[PDB]
């Protein structure tokens, strides 16, 4: 009952990670108060991400 | 124990053992007196 | 000033009393310790060259550190071995433990290829001997003969490696005057020159092909359970591929691109094998190749990201795998079996060793900020800027990391142990203080990573 | 499979095929002067016709 | 040149007698000192020819030593035939 | 068993936490950091480079 | 055997003598000669079955074999006239020369005596005569190291190894291993004639103190991995610890004296530029360390050896150098860099 | 250099080549002199006698022995090394057109990508 | 004053050993005298001391 | 060094009155060891009779070796009550005959340098005569006496005299009698078939040892208790076509050497063989091993010993 | 693996045969329990039992690997193709987004100027 | 003989192959003969019937190794284009090592020892680049 | 038949004879070995060391390259047009081709 509840987390992590690194690749800034100013158009971001972290 | 069935070794050999501590002496001597030599050699070639 | 006091531990544990012995040599070993964080953290912008080329200074190297951090914790779990026999017999391997180390701060220091290679196989010897003899199990001999036979036949082909590049250009010795290293021409015959030079870190960082060497060497305890943290020494010990890749071969890496894929299977399947497993010290086993394969897909990629996380995932795996032996050591002189399943319970039978057992797991998942999320987040974003489609399958790695270290926990967190009637005592006052030197050093790290994780930081 | 017979493979290749052409050079010739003597007439040969040097 | 030719012909078939063997042990002793007559012969052609006179030595120090080992071999094969019964080539124990 | 161990643990963390609070202490008592430019005559003196704390300075000398 | 035995011995190493001070071709000879009516006494001494078997193989299996370098010797006078010890001149005189030499060091087409003549031995002092015969074929190959054909003796370097590191897997008899491990060691040896003569030399003294050693560690009666088994159990203790260090050293190990030899071998052939020779060289010499590993093993393991009978008296034995040359057996590879420079 | 060509044949010391000043109290001599003192405590293992470094006083012929023969040993080593460099930089200037210099130039080199 | 230095003798080795580690790498610097000052990265013309700093 | 290059020589000094005599194959009673204390009047060396500590009793400590320091599990007490599967039976005898053959040792070495004569109670050529009574009875497996004939043919070819005078004592079959007779209660009640056997396995053993010409004398039971007897039939019996006679400089040299050092002689009598009553267990010879060097007699060996004697460190 | 029905108490007949099957299982259930209950039931023992079920149980998978796989015909072959297989699987996957990078950075920009980490 | 060997080099620089493929059984046959005469030293029973027998299974299996190596060689080259390759010959060394699992009814050993056999093959023809010798002199 | 073979003891401290320790055997020995030296390494690496690591002795220059940073951008905004980098170390380089 414990182990299912990080189990599925961690397959949730998968996503959170990816939206990790991708925000370093793309954006030199990292932190959050970067992407308010200069937000480029892209879908790779939240939905296999923040999306995928969601579940 | 004290030695039973009297010991190959006394311990005290005195003639094999002073040769040994003899010979230690002797090229001690030689060494130097040759590594003096060679100082005095160095300084006189160069 | 790290060699002749280190040398001069020798003659310590011979010339005192019957009695002593293990207090002298825990109590000096633990001051010269202190020195390491003294005298080595001192550097600038390039770090300066220490004196002449017998040991040299740490470019990107704090890995010492944890050597020296391990020159005390190895004596102190191998008390409750060894203590039946003669007192001879503990003179000669708390020795070889020493000329270990001595051997180990050799290779680190030393900004060498040419010396440093006769200093890399020089720690297979004394191993061999504490391997071999000790073992609890048999087939003491099919994890001996493994230990030289799968080193010393990928090691030997640096003999006529590095040897042609010295001839070739100019000499191989400070790394520091290796700016004469002009780009590889990509040519068939510099395809087997760039092979030997990985090779021989490609059995110690273990991948998926020739990763054998290392479970055999794990389940077969060589003394207790400390020995098995000097096997764990030497995973990090072959570091020269941070110094062969960055220098020697800085345009070659079209022939790395199998090889990062043939350590990015051993992190799936490596894993996958580590849920059904028996014994527990294999569990451990399995997850040092997972850990030390991150590290492989790092160095081969090249970038300056990858470094930072390489160099960290080294002192982040030696002081994390080794506290989770002496937690498999501290069961097997209780139940004196290395079965999962037979020892079973904590907190009703073992209750302040049931929190090391939680904090030691949860270091191989991504807690809160020590050194193991620090090491692992740096590679996997390189690996995303190296190819998009890496977290994929790096993220499924992530999920069975959890199963890694959970499933450890949920095979010892039962109220049972019916057929166990032994294990009264749960930890003598020295159980739980090795426990605490190996978390400690990783809760003060959160504080100042900077000294860990450093390649030009 | 993988983890403990096919990766473990390449090993006999180079143990279990070892020993094998190990025995063939240790109990070959049950002892003998004859035969070992019979051997040295075709080591010269292969220097002198088999081998281009002289 | 021409008479060499022929006594080096005489040496192949006397070093292919010393790495024969049937039955007897003592082929190889004839054989010993069969091998030594025929580079005696070659010494003598070579050196009378092109003359040295000092070189005209050489060959009388090696017939001396021609029959040195011949005369050890002869006697070690008395002891064999003591242990055992008849020297045999074909009877060996050692591998 | 357990009891004592955080007890004898806690024992020597505070032995040497003495001088914990005397380093909190050292800020307060002696000067912390300044920041000027330096007319030329020395460039090292005890210290090559002294900031933030006068503990680095001390260490910096041995 | 008491006055007599002195004066046999003495003949072994003034023999050597005429073979290292030399420079005509038949003064070799007669060097090579003298071995033969030297050893062959010492090889019998007790008298044994076993004994007079190996006596009469090493006597056919080298005196033929000087036979063909007389041949040799003839062919000098034949083509190029000289009789100086400097070149052989002629392709068809260094094919006989070399071959002759190959039934004492080059080994790979001529082991075949080896392992029955160091069993033959009854006396662990006779097991030095072997590893130190060899001292002499190698003065005559240190001074015609021009001329002869580099093909036909990188041969007898390579293919040495493979049977040498074959040879001793299938043996437990403890003199039918250092029998072997003399052809494994006289593959190297072959190897560095072609490429830069000195070292060579060095070689040898790292080899002869290697394995004059490890007999004089045999002292102790010892003919079997089974009888040198139990040594530590019943016996001596601390002596295991020492005939540990050796045995590491035999195989090529670096933190011991016997990774010297693979240091400069490497190092010289490489200089010529040669990779494919050399890898194969490496990977050969692990099959080399598999004999002293099952050795290692009467040392390190419990194997049970233990037996009804128990020593308590001290053993009193010869033991020639067996305190000052193990020294330089374990612990030389910091005094050794600079070291091939002064051999020659 | 394996063959001597300056030197004549068959010599213990240098004797034409005396001037190199030998070492005094070398780094290399204490280790030597480690070796003399290391022979001194494993001969008490293998003829059993009563402590390895408070035993017998038989050593300092061990010690003395191994520094003897040691800077004889450490004397043709500074010597054939020099010799080695004599001969090298001597055949350099009797060719000269063997040896040639370039020094200080800009040439293009391929970068690596990631 | 007996008994201190009789029960005492392999402890007082160990930081003994040290003070002789310390003193014979900085020996090494004596060796490495040459390139004291040089270019402009640490060069400093003496005022009263002897070569700067060592 | 060999000593024998210089003034010291072999056969010198002896010869005249220096041959060893011997009392073997005594069925079970000793009555043997009473005659050869009165044996000393014309033969200068005596020996005591070999037992389970007889290499004990000399080698280097005064006092015997207690149970465990010596060899594990050897008394005459309990090979008296002799019992089947891990018991003594055979690892008794195997101790027995190295002991035997370790005083002979030293004997052959007392007669070789300085010629005196030595009496010995029951040779190593008698041991095989105790073994075989022994294996008649269901006691000794037929796997354990092979490994016995190996230790024979190499213990003794190496030596080349046997002996010179051998005493054989006949009693009658009633000898059990006068062996109850006795104050050990221990040796008493012991087979009556075994000390038949022992008989009859002696009058095949004492044939072959006058076939190969070395001098026998047998003395009956009404003709036993005589000191004058027994020493006038010693000076009478002259040595004829005998193994003992041999060469000076060649064979004795050889023997010399062999005899001198007590490990050269015991190195061969340990066979590399496994065996069922042998004790081969590793950890209980490391145990035994640590008890060994904790010995207040032995404890560093050879010569120089701390807290025993201690005479010179320099 | 589960049927169309779920087996728990479908198919099962009293007969003769299932009778004296009963009687076999449990005559082996008691004799292992028996000699765990007179080794469980002392003070005199402190320590862990072994018991040789789970002794071979550890045996099965860290051993018995040498002498099995001697009839390997076609299955073992087909787990090679499982095995070293998914390497080559992924050998073409990474290598087509390297044709897909390596031209972008030459020719027609993708890479942001806000990129700057490795 | 060296000399059959420097014809063997000579064939590859154009597009001709029947004289490649018997060219291969002159140096398989010749290596199979030295084999074959090792293999008296095991001695063979009676004379001439069993004697003859062995020498026929040892030359004509490595024959057939060399004969299947030399057809192999132009049946990657005549087929699809490029010149002489390291993947080309290892292609070739894959053929010649399956029939040493042919020889013995077993399926494997010969044929388990494909790739090893194969890139063995591949090393020597490495060689035909300046970047390799296998006896140096200077 | 094992003979001599058969020969295990179970052997643990736990608390007879012993009160309560961790090293085998002495009382004496094990409060001075157990709880001081043991611990005294506790106490001078961790809570001594803490104050090392990382923090005091600057570090590889992190803390001396922020205030050589922000000096340098007052200097070359207030004269040049391109902030710090733009051309940077090359100046008049000798061709390419």
């Amino acid at each position: 009952a414990a182990l299912q509840a990080i189990l599925y987390n961690r397959i949730g992590d998968i996503g959170f990670i990816l939206a990790m690194a991708w925000f370093l690749t793309n954006l030199n800034t990292w932190d959050l108060q970067q992407i308010f100013m200069l937000n480029p158009s892209d879908s790779n971001m939240p939905l296999i991400g923040l999306a995928l972290a969601a579940t | 124990k004290f030695y039973i069935q009297e010991p190959p070794h006394g311990s005290p050999n005195w003639l094999k053992v002073g040769l040994t501590l003899g010979t230690s002496v002797f090229l001690w001597i030689y060494l130097i007196k040759q590594h003096n030599e060679d100082v005095l050699e160095y300084k006189r070639r160069n | 000033k790290y060699i002749i006091p280190t040398i001069m531990l020798m003659p310590l544990t011979w010339l005192s009393k019957n009695n002593m012995i293990w207090v002298n040599s825990t109590a000096h070993s633990l001051l010269i310790s202190f020195t390491s964080l003294l005298l080595m953290n001192q550097f600038g912008d390039n770090s300066l060259n220490f004196s002449l080329l017998f040991f040299s200074d740490s470019l990107s190297t704090p890995l010492l550190i944890l050597t020296m951090w391990l020159l005390p914790l190895m004596l102190m779990a191998s008390q409750h071995h060894l203590s039946k026999e003669n007192l001879t017999r503990k003179k000669l391997f708390i020795t070889m433990l020493i000329s270990l180390q001595l051997f180990l701060i050799m290779t680190f220091t030393a900004m060498e290829l040419i010396l440093f290679y006769i200093l890399f196989e020089a720690t297979l010897v004394p191993t061999l001997i504490i391997i071999t003899r000790w073992g609890n199990q048999t087939e003491r001999l099919n994890a001996g003969l493994y230990f030289l036979f799968y080193t010393l036949a990928g090691s030997l082909p640096l003999l006529v490696a590095l040897i042609y590049i010295q001839n070739t250009v100019g000499s191989l010795n400070f790394l520091m005057l290796q700016y004469w290293v002009q780009p590889v021409h990509n040519s068939w015959s510099n395809v087997f020159m760039w092979l030997a030079c990985m090779m021989a870190f490609m059995v110690k960082m273990p991948l998926y092909g020739l990763h054998l060497w290392l479970p055999k060497a794990h389940v077969e305890a060589p003394i207790a359970g400390s020995m098995v943290l000097a096997a764990v020494l030497l995973k990090l010990g072959g570091y020269g591929m941070l110094r062969i890749t960055l220098i020697l071969n800085p345009m070659t890496d079209f022939m790395a691109y199998p090889f990062i894929m043939l350590s990015l299977w051993g992190m799936i399947m490596t894993s996958s094998i580590c849920l059904r497993q028996t014994d527990l010290k294999s569990l451990i086993a399995y997850s040092s190749v997972s850990h030390m394969a991150l590290v492989i897909v790092a160095i081969l990629i090249q970038t300056p990201w990858s470094y930072m996380g390489a160099t960290a995932l080294m002192i982040a795996h030696g002081l994390t795998s080794s506290m989770l032996f002496c937690l498999a050591n501290s069961n097997y002189e209780r139940i004196h079996s290395r079965t999962m399943i037979l020892a079973r319970g904590l907190q009703t039978l073992l209750p302040l060793m049931a929190t090391w057992w939680l904090l030691a797991s949860l270091t191989n998942l991504a807690l809160p900020p020590t050194i193991n999320l620090i090491g692992e987040l740096f590679v996997v974003m390189s690996t995303f800027s190296w190819s998009n489609i890496t977290i994929i399958l790096m993220g499924v790695n992530m999920v069975i990391t959890a199963l890694y270290s959970l499933y450890m926990l949920i095979m010892t967190q039962r109220g049972k142990y019916t057929y166990h009637i032994n294990n009264i005592s749960p930890s003598f006052t020295r159980e739980n203080a090795l426990m605490s030197l190996h978390i400690l050093p990783l809760l003060l790290l959160t504080l100042n990573p900077k000294i860990i994780l450093g390649p030009l930081y | 499979l993988l983890d403990l017979i096919w990766l473990e493979a390449i090993l006999p290749k180079t143990i279990s095929l070892a020993q094998m052409k190990a025995s063939t050079l240790v109990t070959n010739q049950k002892g003998l002067i004859k035969l070992y003597f019979l051997s040295f007439l075709i080591t010269i040969l292969i220097s002198m016709i088999l081998f281009n040097f002289h | 040149s021409m008479v060499y030719m022929n006594i080096m012909m005489a040496f192949t078939v006397s070093l292919v007698g010393l790495l024969m063997y049937r039955s007897h042990l003592m082929s190889s002793l004839l054989c010993l000192e069969g091998m030594m007559l025929s580079l005696f012969v070659m010494a003598a052609l070579t050196i009378l020819n092109s003359h040295f006179t000092l070189a005209s030595m050489m060959p009388i120090i090696l017939l001396v030593f021609a029959a040195c080992e011949a005369a050890l071999g002869l006697s070690l094969l008395v002891m064999v035939s003591n242990t055992y019964g008849t020297d045999y080539v074909q009877n060996l124990n050692l591998l | 068993y357990d009891k004592r161990f955080l007890k004898l643990l806690r024992f020597y963390i505070l032995l040497t936490g003495i001088p914990v609070a005397i380093g909190i202490t050292l800020i307060n008592v002696x000067x912390x950091x300044x920041x000027x430019x330096x007319x030329x005559x020395x460039x090292x003196x005890x210290x090559x480079x002294x900031x933030x704390x006068x503990x680095x300075x001390x260490x910096x000398x041995x | 055997n008491p006055i007599i035995f002195i004066i046999i011995l003495l003949t072994i190493m003034l023999g050597t003598i005429i073979v290292m001070i030399s420079s005509h071709w038949l003064l070799v000879w007669i060097g090579f000669e003298m071995n033969m009516l030297a050893i062959i006494p010492i090889m019998m001494k007790n008298h044994n079955p076993r004994a007079t078997e190996a006596s009469t193989k090493y006597f056919l299996t080298q005196s033929t074999a000087s036979m063909l370098l007389m041949m040799a010797v003839i062919i000098n006078l034949m083509f190029s006239g000289q009789w100086t010890v400097m070149k052989l001149f002629n392709p068809m005189a260094s094919m006989l020369m070399t071959m002759a030499l190959a039934m004492k060091l080059g080994m790979a087409p001529f082991h075949f005596w080896v392992p029955e003549v160091t069993q033959g031995i009854p006396l662990s002092s006779g097991l030095i005569l072997l590893t130190w015969q060899k001292l002499a074929p190698m003065s005559v190959l240190y001074q015609i190291f021009p001329s002869i054909n580099l093909n036909l003796i990188l041969t007898l370097s390579v293919l040495s190894i493979l049977i040498g590191g074959w040879g001793g897997l299938n043996q437990t008899q403890l003199r039918k291993i250092m029998a072997y491990s003399s052809i494994a060691h006289m593959g190297w040896m072959t190897a560095v004639l072609p490429y830069n003569p000195t070292m060579t030399l060095l070689n040898l003294i790292i080899y002869i103190i290697m394995t004059s050693t490890m007999f004089t560690m045999f002292m102790a009666n010892s003919t079997t991995t089974t009888l040198s088994l139990s040594h530590t159990w019943n016996k001596t203790p601390i002596m295991t610890v020492l005939i540990l260090a050796t045995l590491l050293s035999m195989g090529g190990l670096p933190p011991l004296s016997g990774f010297m030899p693979k240091w400069m071998i490497i190092q010289e052939m490489t200089k010529n530029n040669s990779i494919i020779l050399p890898t194969f060289m490496a990977i050969t010499a692990l099959l080399n360390l598999y004999f002293y590993m099952r050795l290692t093993y009467s040392t390190t393991l419990t194997m049970f050896p233990s037996t009804n009978n128990m020593k308590m008296k001290w053993q009193f034995p010869l033991m020639k150098k067996m305190t000052f040359l193990p020294t330089m057996v374990v612990l030389s590879t910091m005094m050794l860099p600079l070291t091939p420079m002064l051999s020659v | 250099x394996x063959x001597x060509x300056x030197x004549x044949x068959x010599x213990x010391x240098x004797x034409x080549x005396x001037x190199x000043x030998x070492x005094x109290x070398x780094p290399r001599l204490a280790f030597v002199g480690f070796l003399g003192y290391c022979s001194g405590l494993i001969d008490n293992a293998i003829r059993r006698r009563p402590v390895l470094l408070a035993g017998l006083h038989r050593q300092l012929l061990y010690i003395t022995s191994f520094v003897f023969v040691g800077y004889y040993l450490l004397k043709r080593q500074d010597y054939m090394y020099a010799v080695r460099d004599h001969d090298m930089f001597s055949y350099i200037k009797s060719h000269x057109x063997x040896x040639x210099x370039x020094x200080x130039x800009x040439x293009x080199x391929x970068x690596x990508x990631x | 004053l007996l008994q201190v230095v009789r029960d005492h003798w392999v402890h007082v080795l160990v930081p003994m050993g040290f003070v002789f580690g310390y003193y014979l790498d900085r020996k090494n610097d004596e060796k490495l005298t040459a390139f004291r000052n040089k270019s402009l990265l640490y060069k400093r013309e003496l005022k009263p001391n002897e070569e700067v700093t060592w | 060094x060999x000593x024998x290059x210089x003034x010291x020589x072999x056969x010198x000094x002896x010869x005249x009155x220096x041959x060893x005599x011997x009392x073997x194959x005594x069925x079970x009673x000793x009555x043997x060891x009473x005659x050869x204390x009165x044996x000393x009047x014309x033969x200068x060396x005596x020996x005591x009779x070999x037992x389970x500590x007889x290499x004990x009793x000399x080698x280097x400590x005064x006092x015997x070796x207690x149970x465990x320091x010596x060899x594990x599990x050897x008394x005459x007490x309990x090979x008296x009550x002799x019992x089947x599967x891990x018991g003594n039976s055979y690892r008794l005898q195997a101790w027995l005959y190295a002991s035997r053959l370790l005083q002979y040792a030293d004997a052959l070495e007392h007669l070789l340098s300085t010629g005196q004569g030595v009496v010995l109670e029951r040779s190593i050529y008698s041991d095989f005569v105790f073994l075989e009574a022994m294996y008649r009875q269901g006691f000794i497996r037929k796997q354990c006496v092979d490994h016995y004939n190996q230790v024979k043919k190499v213990t003794i070819c190496e030596y080349l005299p046997p002996h010179v005078v051998v005493y054989v004592d006949v009693p009658v079959p009633e000898v059990q009698s006068r062996i109850q007779k006795k104050g050990n209660p221990h040796e008493m009640k012991i087979t009556s078939a075994y000390l038949q056997d022992i008989e009859n396995a002696y009058k095949g053993t004492f044939l072959p040892e006058m076939s190969e010409k070395c001098e026998v004398l047998q003395y009956s039971a009404w003709e036993a208790q005589d000191a004058e007897k027994v020493v006038e039939d010693i000076e009478y019996l002259k040595y004829d076509k005998g193994p003992w006679l041999d060469q000076n400089d060649r064979n004795l040299h050889k023997l010399r050497m062999l005899v001198q050092d007590k490990l050269e002689v015991l190195n061969y009598t340990s066979i590399p063989v496994f065996l069922p009553e042998v004790t081969v267990g590793a950890h209980q010879s490391d145990q035994v091993f640590q008890e060994f060097t904790e010995l207040p007699g032995r404890k560093y060996r050879a010569g120089y010993n701390e807290d025993v004697g201690d005479k010179w460190i320099w | 693996x589960x049927x169309x029905x779920x087996x728990x108490x479908x198919x099962x007949x009293x007969x003769x045969x299932x009778x004296x099957x009963q009687a076999e299982r449990l005559a082996i259930r008691s004799r292992l329990k028996r000699e765990y209950q007179l080794q469980y039931y002392d003070p005199s023992r402190r320590g862990v039992i072994e018991d040789p079920a789970l002794v071979r149980w550890t045996y099965a998978r860290s051993a018995n690997i040498y002498p099995n796989f001697r009839p390997n015909t076609k299955t073992s072959l087909l787990g090679a193709l499982f095995g070293i297989g998914p390497l080559v699987f992924w050998y073409y996957v990474f290598k087509t987004d390297r044709d897909r990078k390596e031209k972008l950075i030459q020719e027609g920009k993708l890479d942001r100027t806000f990129n700057i980490s490795y | 003989a060296k000399t059959v060997l420097r014809q063997y080099w000579d064939i590859p620089e154009g597009t001709e192959c029947h004289r490649k493929t018997y060219a291969t059984t002159s140096i398989g046959g010749a290596a199979g003969l030295v084999v074959s005469a090792y293999s008296v030293a095991l001695k063979t029973p009676t004379s001439f019937l069993e004697g003859v027998a062995r020498t026929g299974r040892y030359t004509f299996t490595a024959a057939a190794i060399g004969a299947i190596f030399g057809l192999t060689s132009c049946i990657s080259a005549q087929v699809r284009e490029k010149p002489d390759d390291p993947l080309n010959y290892l292609i070739g060394g894959c053929a010649g090592g399956l029939i040493l699992g042919a020889r013995t009814r077993s399926y494997g050993i010969g044929a388990a020892a494909c790739a090893y056999m194969g890139l063995t093959a591949a090393l020597v023809k490495m060689g035909q680049l300046e970047g390799w010798q296998v006896f140096a002199e200077p | 038949r094992w003979q001599e073979d058969p020969e295990p003891e179970d052997e643990n401290l736990y608390e007879k004879n012993p009160d309560s320790h961790g090293y085998d055997k002495d009382p004496a020995v094990d409060i001075w070995n157990m709880r001081v030296v043991f611990f005294f390494g506790f106490s001078i690496v961790l809570v001594l060391g803490s104050t090392f690591v990382a923090y005091l002795p600057d570090y590889r220059m992190q803390e001396w390259a922020r205030r050589e940073a922000e000096r340098l951008v007052k200097y070359r905004e207030a004269h040049g047009l391109p902030i710090m980098e733009s051309n940077c170390f090359d100046p008049s380089k000798i061709q390419l081709p």
